[PDB]
This record gives structure tokens, sequence and C-alpha cells, in this order.
């Protein structure tokens, strides 16, 4: 059906992307339209003939929707994107400052922040502004420190973490021992869990901020005096500090 | 042919004609789906025994069309546009005729390709009579039988083949070669005699 | 009366520039530009267009199934596969060939052009391998069938098989978008085509003298004299000459008497044109009346119209001599007394008129055409720098 489609539109589709970029000011549903249009079309993975007119140059959209009746398109652009289309590159469209700039600024914004969080799940697959969307991923963390979503969110995080380079990782974990060793709240526990593996990983390879590292192995020694997902956070904190043993070896 | 007697004429036969051509080209297009893989599917074995089974009903109208040797019958389907489906079923039965000798499950389906070329050569032996020496018709019989000619070594391959089979398997060093007198022969030793 | 393998033709439009039928065909030129344009033939009296830088060869015609169990073997192309010349058919898938060089018609993958987006362009690239050079053919009459025979003369769609793109005609060029346009096929050379040593209308040739007739050599004039030569000029370039007809269709047949033949000369590009106010000249392209310089041949010195195929194979090469004839004055070239003897046409001509005729070969040729891409090329070239 996919190819009996692509055929049939490609036969009558009926600039359209560049004027479809302007009646923002202005009538909403030829928006709506040609974002049903777009994500019509990214519904489809010989057939690779043909993909190549699914590849028939579409990022002046993808930008364009990167960052400014919104959630739709932006959604849809994102479908089109990943499914007919490394990493830096991929990184470039660094689309989530807005979202995790305005995370924490308690509808349609509640619509859009449950929404591209599944969006978040796509990037899954060493300069400076990986650490800023470190940063803004632990802050978006922190508007989520939905919630079932929120879980899908924090997986997608701890694996975006363990994708890495190492350096930038360890300035947002400056943020993460900054804020998980106050909350020791129970998403950035498993979130320290989680930083804590990172670390692990990272130990033997990295083995000023080692000290801030033994300093929070201590206090989450102390905080582990106090006496469930603590119980977790607590058998991951014994990967956190062999981790500080192997490694130095709302605001 | 024609119903004199009415207003619009409608010839039948060329639309049947026509049938058996688009009935073909789509014998060819399965042939080119299973002309890959190669290990005829059971349930391509059902549809596709079914569509011989309508292409043996089609020719056998074709006998009984021009089986009586009236000439304007002849002189129409002669002229018509039917001679492209006759080289493409040629086509077909050649290269399907191989891998269906070469399976074991497929001899029914050889017997039914076998039994459509049977009723193939029916028709054109029923149509190809009505000549004074040569005929026009005689001359486009052996033309597009000669454009036929590639695949005709194919099928005369296969009979030969099957043929002296049969004959040289009752011959000097096989009848005698087994030891039971029976045909319980090795395949290398039948192949080595 | 019908297509098969080797029908070599020509694929022309009819715009409706400005309301007029303008008959434009495809160019195509390569060794140079890998690109196609257009070549109008409303004005083939007085400005003749080429034809060799038209047509193409229809190489192969098979299935859909087929090609892609051709794409599946990823040569000897199963050793043919099909025919024979394997009649055509609609829904066949083609390969189609610049004779001339040996290119192949395919997609591109470029933008060069408007672009207006996604709609590629027309390339000539080397090799068929993959699935650029494959050319769909499909009925624009809904009156006729797929699955029969392609007629002659029958205005149809082409549809890529890599792009899958309709074959449109652009403004005033050539593309692969989505909508469709018409394209006509005319019997030039077909088919086969038809015996060796036999004279054949659209055809690079020599011209002898029993001795040549040359034209003056490099740094002269823009060459528009006309002499004779002795020795081994037929082995020097510039004694090449090409033959037209005015017949646009069936311009690749034989070469029968007393037909037109605009004698465009090969290595000018120019044409031999007849001011017989003055003597035999040569002139451009633009200038060429069929009064000023089409000829028609007899046999004798004392003195057909129209065949739709190849004709009789009229006019052998080795124990043949025609006679030059123009139109509208009935001269015959004889010629006027270091051999540079002017050639001149007059109204009797003397017994020293038995002129041979031989042939050319094919990398004659294509040295031939390659000669002056090159030469104007690099007049703008030269003409850019002195700028």
């Amino acid at each position: 059906n996919a190819n009996v489609v692509v055929r049939l539109l490609i036969r009558r589709p009926e600039g359209l992307l560049a004027a479809m970029e302007e009646a923002i000011k202005i009538g909403n549903a030829i928006m709506t339209f040609y974002a049903a249009l777009i994500d019509l079309l990214g519904r489809c993975a010989e057939a690779i003939r043909i993909r190549s007119i699914l590849r028939s140059g579409d990022l002046v959209g993808v930008i364009s929707i990167a960052f400014q009746f919104c959630p739709d398109h932006k959604a849809a652009m994102v479908l089109f994107l990943d499914r007919v289309y490394v990493q830096d590159f991929l990184l470039h469209l660094l689309g989530f400052l807005p979202d995790l700039r305005a995370a924490a600024s308690l509808t349609d914004m509640a619509l859009a922040l449950n929404r591209y969080l599944c969006t978040a799940v796509l990037p899954l697959l060493p300069l400076f502004a990986g650490t800023e969307h470190h940063a803004s991923l632990i802050d978006s963390l922190l508007h989520t420190v939905k919630g079932c979503s929120l879980t899908k969110a924090q997986r997608d995080s701890i694996e975006v973490c363990l994708l890495s380079r190492p350096s930038m990782m360890q300035h947002l974990l400056r943020r993460l021992v900054f804020d998980v060793p106050l909350l020791n709240k129970m998403p950035l526990k498993l979130l320290t869990n989680h930083y804590e593996r990172c670390w692990k990983y990272y130990c033997l390879p990295g083995g000023a901020s080692e000290e801030e590292l033994h300093l929070s192995r201590k206090l989450f020694w102390g905080i582990f005096d106090a006496l469930y997902e603590q119980e977790l956070f607590k058998l991951a904190l014994p990967c956190l500090s062999a981790v500080a043993g192997a490694l130095p070896p709302n605001f | 042919r024609t119903q004199t007697g009415n207003n619009t004429t409608v010839n039948i036969i060329i639309s049947t004609v026509d049938y058996l051509l688009r009935v073909q080209e789509s014998i060819s297009d399965f042939y080119w789906y299973y002309s890959g893989k190669d290990v005829i599917d059971e349930q391509g074995q059902r549809n596709f025994s079914k569509a011989i089974q309508v292409a043996k009903q089609v020719f056998n109208t074709l006998t009984e069309y021009i089986q009586g040797p009236c000439t304007g019958n002849q002189q129409s389907l002669a002229h018509s546009r039917l001679w492209d489906a006759v080289v493409g079923f040629l086509h077909v039965f050649a290269h399907m005729q191989m891998k269906l000798s070469q399976d074991s499950s497929q001899i029914e389906l050889l017997k039914e390709l076998m039994d459509l070329q049977k009723d193939m050569v029916v028709m054109l032996l029923s149509m190809l009579e009505g000549n004074v020496v040569n005929g026009t018709i005689g001359k486009q019989m052996v033309d597009m039988l000669v454009e036929s000619s590639n695949n005709v070594e194919m099928i005369l391959k296969f009979f030969d083949m099957f043929l002296k089979l049969k004959d040289l398997t009752s011959s000097d060093t096989f009848k005698e070669y087994d030891p039971d007198g029976k045909g319980v022969i090795s395949k290398r030793d039948f192949h080595k005699a | 009366q019908f297509l098969r393998t080797d029908d070599e033709v020509v694929l022309q439009c009819t715009a409706t520039i400005h309301k007029e039928q303008q008959k434009l065909c495809l160019a195509a030129e390569g060794f140079g530009n890998r690109l196609c344009f257009l070549e109008s033939t409303s004005n083939s009296k007085n400005v003749p267009p080429d034809l060799s830088i038209c047509t193409f060869v229809l190489e192969q015609s098979l299935s859909v199934r087929a090609l892609q169990e051709m794409l599946a073997n990823t040569f000897m192309m199963k050793t043919a596969q099909g025919g024979g010349h394997r009649t055509l058919l609609y829904g066949h898938a083609i390969l189609l060939r610049h004779s001339y060089s040996g290119m192949y018609l395919c997609c591109l993958s470029t933008s060069r052009s408007s672009t207006d987006k996604l709609a590629f362009d027309v390339g000539l690239q080397e090799d068929t391998t993959g699935e650029a050079c494959w050319w769909t053919i499909h009925p624009a009459s809904k009156q006729r069938s797929e699955g029969e025979k392609v007629r002659v003369g029958d205005d149809l769609i082409l549809v890529s098989v890599s792009s899958e793109r309709y074959l449109h005609l652009s403004y005033l060029h050539v593309d692969a978008a989505f909508q469709q346009t018409l394209w006509s096929v005319a019997p030039i050379s077909s088919g086969s085509e038809a015996a060796q040593g036999y004279l054949i209308g659209g055809d690079v040739l020599r011209l002898l003298h029993g001795e040549c007739l040359t034209v003056p050599s490099g740094e002269h004039e823009q060459r528009r004299t006309v002499h004779y030569e002795g020795g081994a000029v037929s082995v020097h370039a510039r004694s090449l000459w090409r033959l037209e007809t005015l017949r646009v269709a069936w311009s690749g047949s034989h070469i029968r008497w007393g037909q037109p033949f605009r004698l465009r000369h090969v290595t000018t590009g120019k044409y031999l044109s007849l001011m017989e106010d003055k003597s035999l000249l040569l002139m451009d392209k633009e200038k060429a009346d069929v009064k000023s310089t089409a000829f028609t041949f007899r046999s004798s010195k004392e003195k057909r119209k129209e065949v739709d195929g190849m004709g009789t194979s009229e006019i052998k090469y080795g124990d043949s001599v025609c006679f030059i004839q123009h139109i509208g004055t009935g001269l015959w070239l004889t010629y006027q007394s270091s051999i540079q003897r002017k050639a001149i046409m007059h109204h009797e001509g003397h017994m020293d008129d038995g002129l041979n005729l031989s042939r050319s070969q094919h990398e004659e040729s294509r040295t031939a055409r390659v000669i002056r891409s090159t030469v104007f090329l690099f007049n703008r070239f030269i003409r850019g720098l002195d700028a």
C-alpha cells in the first residue's frame, strides 16, 4: 500500500515547502494539512528504488519546525526524518532546547511536554553542545523529578548518557552530583543510579571534580545511614563507590 | 463471426482471442514470479493448476471454433493477434519444463502443463490445414514459428532426452546390468553405462 | 510497419510554442555534454537540423519481471535475453543508445535546471549497469492497449525505472518530472539497415573524382572555397561529406536517384551552399535553403519522390557514378583550372564529372564530429579570454 500510494502521489501531489512556513501569523487547517501530508509520507520504510523518491530535501521544514498549534507539526517532521534518514550531523538540530527551556513553566505546553518524550527516544541511535544537551536533558528530567512516559524519557536519558565525550559527560555529572545529593527525587535517584554505571564505564579508562565525586560518594554513604526505590539506588550506590575507587585509580 | 441479421456486428472470437492473450500474459507474470525461487509452493501449485485448466478450456473452444474448417473463421483468427501468445506460451513451456522436471512433487503440475502443451498443439494442428499449396496462413505459420525458434531447442532437447531415455533404457547394457534384472541399478553406474 | 531491435529512430515533440507546432526533436550531444537538449525541425527548409545528434537505437526490449531478473543477477545479458529482434510491445522496458557516442539514456540525480523540486533531469551515461538506463513504454491512448505491438507513429509516454518519473518537456528543457509529455517515434533507419556496400541516407562519406573534392586547410576565409585535390587527402579529415535528404522520417533509408541532397560538409559543419549567382560556395547552417543547396543525382548527365521504407539498394560504392544536379538551377559539378583545382557548378559539365563514391568508417565520424565539437568549444574559450 506504501508503494501504491506513493506512486499515486508522485502522479499528483497538488514552492510549497517555503511558503508553507508562512501562515503561523495568520487558517490553521492548511498548516495541519501539510503536517498530515508529511506524517502520511513518513509511514513507509526494490523498495529502496522508491525510497530514493522518498529521498527526492526536506531539511528546511525540519529545521523550521525544529524550534518554533505547534506540537503536531514537529512530531510529524520527526517521524519523517527518522524513518527516511552521522551522529554529529544528527545532533546538529539542537530541537529540544526550547522544550527543555519551557519544561518547568508550571495546556498545549502540557500536550507537547509529554508528547515529545517519545520523540526524544528517536535520537538514541565531543564538543560543548553535547554538554549543553546533557544539561538540558538533566533540566527536563528535573522537570520530571506523563510520569509513566517520563520513565521512558529517563530510560532514553540513561541510554544517551551511556552512549558516550566523557569530559562533557563529567561536566553533566557535576550537575548530577550537585542535584542528586539533595534529593537523596526518585527519578533523580534512578538517574544517579544510572550515572554511577556511567562512571563505572568511564572508571578504568578514566583511571578537580574527582574530589567532588569522592565527597559525593561519602555523602551518599552518609545518606545511606538514614536507613524501595532508594533500596535499588543504594544497591547501585555500591557501584558508585566502586566507580569512585576505579575512576580515581529549580535552581 | 458476424451476425448478419443484427444491426451491430459482434465478432466474439476476437474477444476471446484477447482474453487468451491476457491470460497468457498473466501466466508469464506468474512465471517471472516463480522464476527465481524455483521451489514451487503448494498454494502457487493449487492456483496455477486451476489457471492451466482455464487455459485448457479456452484452447478447447479455439479448437471447436475452427475445428470445422470454415474458411472465414480461418481468415479471421489467422489474421488475428493471438500469435504473440503462441510464442509466449512456448516460452512458458520451455522455461517451466526444466524446473518441473528437476523437482519431485511438481510432476502433477508438469502433467497439467504437459496437457496444456498437448491441447496447444491440438489447436495449432486444427487451424494448420486449410492450404491450397502454401497459403498466406502457411507463410505466417512458418514465419512466427521461426520467430519462436530459441525455446524450440529446449523442448526438442526435452522430448528427445525423455524419448531415447525410454528407448535406451531397454538397450545393450542396462537390462542385465542390474543384478536382479529388475532395475535396482546404482545411479552412478547408471550414469556410467 | 513496426519496431524491433536495431530500429534506429528519433524522439520528437511537437510543442505548441506560441500556438505553432514547434516540431522540436531531442538532441543528444555527448563528448562535451552529458545532458540533452532540443532541436527544432519547423524551419527544416532553410535551417536544416542535424540528424546524427538526434537518433537512438532500440537496443533491447524486455518485460518488467525479466528486467528485475537481470537486476537479480548482481555480462552476457542472458544470451540476448529475448529474441531475435524482439518486436516491441507496450510495457516492455527498453535500452536506448545515442548511436554516435555510444552513451545510453539515463535519468540524472542532479538538479541542473529549474528545479522546481524533486523531479530529476536527463543524463547520458556510459554503461547500462544499474537501473538508470531502462525505459518503460506506455500507450498514451486508451484506444490502444498495453501488450500489443508498438506501431509506427505513436505519441507515447516514457517513464524511468530507477527514478520512475515522467519524461517531461520542461521550459525549453527536458526533465524527469511527474507530468507526461508525448513523444513521436519515426522509423529513420530500420531494420536491418540494410546491407553493406549500399548508399544509405544520413551517412558521412568521401567524394572521389576517379582525387577528391577538397576544402582549404587550416588557417583560412572561414574555408569557404571549394577545390579538387589528389593524393591522400582522403586520409585527411577535411575530405568528408555527410548527406541529408529533406525526409525527416526514413532519413536513414537508402539513397535513390533524383531525391533531395542537403550536403552538410562534415569538418566545417557548414553546407555546400550553391550560390549559382557566383559559384559553388560554402555557408552556414542558418543559411541553407532547399533551393540554395539541395541537390539531386542523376545516373547520366542528360536528365522518384517518396517511399515510406528503406527503398531499393539503389547505388553501390565501387561500380557507381552519380552526377550532381541542383534543383533550382540544374547545374552540374565540373572543375576549372599545387592542386587547387576549382570545382564549379556548370550547366553542362565535361566528361570529367565521373565521380566515384566511397563511404567512411565509424571511428572516422567518431573523430569527425568530435573535431568541430572541440572547435566550437574552444572558439567560445578564445573569445571569452579575449574579452
